[PDB]
């Protein structure tokens, strides 16, 4: 598995080039509740804060 | 279910709208996976209706 840390919408969308290229597993760390359109399975993304 | 992966993962990022000519299945139809898609001819769920 992969790990991402990122931290701009534009390292979202390379990471998840990336990940479909590789189509494999790879966990990525938000802020925030990130709502992303990348809907590949393989890719595990974490809102660091939940909701208040 | 190949071509209609590959087809739905470089449009539907860049908001591209798709037309599935031969596409008779309803699993890139959740409005999520394929956001920029259509569908020609409907699936056979819909005829699961009939």
């Amino acid at each position: 598995a992969l790990l991402a840390f990122p931290q701009s919408q534009g390292e979202m969308m390379e990471l998840d080039l990336v990940s479909l290229v590789l189509h494999i597993p790879v966990i990525s760390i938000v802020r925030h509740e990130f709502p992303r359109e990348s809907q590949n399975p393989l890719h595990l993304q974490l809102s660091l804060e939940n909701s208040l | 279910h190949f071509t209609p992966t590959p087809v739905s993962y470089t449009a539907g990022f860049y908001r591209i709208p798709v037309l599935g000519l031969t596409t008779r299945m309803s699993i890139y139809s959740d409005k999520s996976i394929h956001l920029s898609f259509l569908r020609t001819v409907p699936p056979y769920s819909h005829q699961s209706s009939v």
